[PDB]
C-alpha cells in the first residue's frame, strides 16, 4: 500500500528463501543491519504485504513465502529492540541509545494495532502465530495506557484465546503461555485487564477438562480429554493455577491409568506434566510465605503421592511414559534435596525426599535401557538421551544417589564415541 | 554445552521463580 519498498523486501524474502540459509534468518537480518537498517525496520511495509491485497496486476505470495517474511520480521524487532546481534554473533553510544527508544516507540505503536490482525489472517498456521507471538515480549507496555489504546488489548487477548482453543501444537501453546506472562508482566497500568481475561481462558477449560474426564471414565472422548488437559499443562507451567483444583483430575488420570493400563501414553505424559508444575507453584507460596506446619504436611502427603505414582509409571510398557517419568523424578529429588533447607529455610524438614535404594536403583537401571544401548530422528534422539543421562548425572554430583555403582557402569559404557564422552568426564572428575 | 545441561532441569521451567527452585541446589 504506502510504503514503496514493497519490491525491496519482497525479494529480501526470495533472496535469503533460495539460498537455503534456512538457519541464518537471525544471522542474515544482522549482517545487512549496519548498511540497510533503515529498509528492515520499515515493519508498515512488511504488514501491508501480509494483510494488504497485492492488487490486479502483480502475483500473490506463497504459503512459504509468507511464513519467511514473518520469522524475518520477527528478527527486525529483535535487532530493533535489543540493539544487540543476535545468539550466534556475539555497549551503546548516546545516538544508538536514544533511536533505540524511538524503534521501541515505533515497533510498539505500530504492532498495538496490527497484531491482532497479522493473527486473524494467519491463526490456522501453527509455524507462523508461533512466530507472530514472539513480538510482546518487545513491546512497551506503558502505551496501552498512555496512548488510551486498551480498545486494542483486548483484541489481541481476543486472539490469542482464538489460537489456544483452535490448536494442540506443543509449540504454539507455548508461546501464548508465555505471552499472558508478559501481558501480566505486574509493572503498573495494564496488569488488572489482562488477569480477567487470563481468568476467563482458564475457567471456560477447566470446565471442558472436569466435565470431559467423567466421560472417559471412545476415540473421541480421549481427544477430548487430551486436547483440553494439554493446553492447561502449558499454562499451568507460567502461571500459578493453584487456586484451581487441577491436580484432583490429574491424580485419577493416573490412579486408574496405572490400576488398569488403559490410558493412552499421551494422555499420561500431560497428566504427570500437569502434575509436577501444581507441585512446584504450591511449593513456591509456602516456600515465600510464613506457613503453618499443617501446609507442609499437606503438601508432604502430596509430594510423596506423586513420586510413587512416578515409580509406577517407570514400569509402564510405553516409552514415553517411561521417559517422562524420569525427568520428573530427577528435577523433584533435585529440587527436594538436602540443598532446599539451605539458605535459612530449616522450617523445611519434613518436605526434604530423599531417595531409597530401591529408588535409586530404578533410576540407575532406566538409564541402563534408554541411554545405553546399541538422519533428522538419529540427531533428534541423540539430544534426547543426552538430556536423560545428565538429569541422572546431577544426583550422583549432588549426592542424592548413591555414587559408587554408577560411578563404576560409566566408566564401563564410555565405548560410545563422545556421545556421552563430555557428559561422563564431567560427572566422573566431580568426584 | 554440559555446561548449560548441568545449569538447568531436565524439564524446562518457563518461570522464572519456578527455575529458582533448582538453580538455588546449585553453585
Amino acid at each position: 500500500s504506502m510504503s514503496p519498498n514493497g519490491n525491496l523486501i519482497r525479494m529480501l524474502v526470495l533472496f535469503f528463501l533460495e539460498s537455503e540459509l534456512h538457519e541464518h534468518a537471525a544471522y542474515l537480518v544482522d549482517s545487512l543491519w549496519e548498511s540497510s537498517q533503515e529498509l528492515l525496520k520499515d515493519w508498515e511495509c512488511m504488514t501491508e504485504l501480509l494483510l494488504e491485497e497485492p492488487v490486479q496486476g502483480e502475483e500473490a505470495m506463497s504459503d512459504r513465502q509468507e511464513s519467511a517474511l514473518i520469522e524475518l520480521m520477527v528478527c527486525t524487532i529483535r535487532q530493533a529492540a535489543e540493539a544487540h546481534p543476535p545468539v550466534g554473533r556475539g555497549v551503546l553510544t548516546a545516538k544508538e541509545r536514544k533511536t533505540q527508544i524511538d524503534d521501541r516507540n515505533k515497533l510498539t505503536e505500530h504492532f498495538i494495532i496490527t497484531l491482532p490482525m497479522l493473527l486473524s489472517k494467519y491463526s490456522a498456521d501453527a509455524e507462523k502465530v508461533a512466530n507472530l507471538l514472539q513480538i510482546p515480549q518487545y513491546f512497551d507496555l506503558e502505551i496501552y495506557s498512555t496512548g488510551r489504546m486498551e480498545k486494542h488489548l483486548d483484541a489481541l487477548l481476543k486472539q490469542i484465546k482464538f489460537v489456544v482453543e483452535k490448536h494442540v501444537e506443543s509449540d504454539v501453546l507455548e508461546a501464548c503461555s508465555k505471552t499472558y506472562s508478559i501481558l501480566c508482566s505486574e509493572e503498573y497500568t495494564i496488569q488488572n485487564r489482562v488477569d480477567i481475561a487470563r481468568s476467563q481462558l482458564i475457567d471456560e477449560f477447566v470446565d471442558r477438562f472436569n466435565h470431559s474426564v467423567e466421560d472417559l471414565l471412545d476415540d473421541d472422548d480421549i481427544y477430548n480429554v487430551l486436547s483440553t488437559l494439554k493446553r492447561l499443562t502449558s499454562f499451568h507451567n507460567a502461571h500459578d493455577l493453584t487456586k484451581w483444583d487441577l491436580f484432583g483430575n490429574c491424580y485419577r488420570l493416573l490412579k486408574t491409568g496405572i490400576e488398569h493400563g488403559a490410558m493412552p501414553e499421551q494422555i499420561v505424559v500431560q497428566a504427570l506434566q500437569c502434575s509436577h508444575y501444581s507441585i512446584l507453584w504450591q511449593l513456591v507460596k509456602i516456600t515465600d510465605g510464613s506457613p503453618s506446619k499443617e501446609d507442609l504436611l499437606v503438601l508432604r502427603k502430596t509430594v510423596k503421592s506423586f513420586l510413587a505414582v512416578c515409580q509406577q509409571c517407570l514400569s509402564n510398557v510405553n516409552t514415553p511414559v517411561k521417559e517422562q517419568a524420569f525427568m520428573l523424578l530427577c528435577d523433584l529429588l533435585m529440587i527436594f534435596s538436602h540443598q532446599l533447607m539451605t539458605g535459612g529455610r530449616e522450617g523445611l524438614q519434613p518436605l526434604v525426599f530423599n531417595p531409597d535404594t530401591g529408588l535409586q536403583s530404578e533410576l540407575l537401571s532406566f538409564v541402563m535401557d534408554h541411554v545405553f544401548i546399541d538422519e533428522a530422528n538419529k540427531i533428534e534422539a541423540l539430544h534426547k538421551r543426552r538430556n536423560l543421562l545428565a538429569a541422572f548425572s546431577k544426583l550422583i554430583i549432588y549426592d542424592i544417589v548413591d555414587m559408587h555403582a554408577a560411578a563404576d557402569i560409566f566408566k564401563h559404557y564410555m565405548k560410545y564415541y563422545n556421545d556421552y564422552g563430555d557428559i561422563i568426564k564431567e560427572t566422573l572428575s566431580k568426584t | 554445552g554440559v555446561e548449560k545441561l548441568f545449569s538447568l532441569p531436565a524439564q524446562p521451567l518457563w518461570n522464572n521463580r519456578l527455575l529458582k527452585l533448582f538453580t538455588r541446589c546449585l553453585t
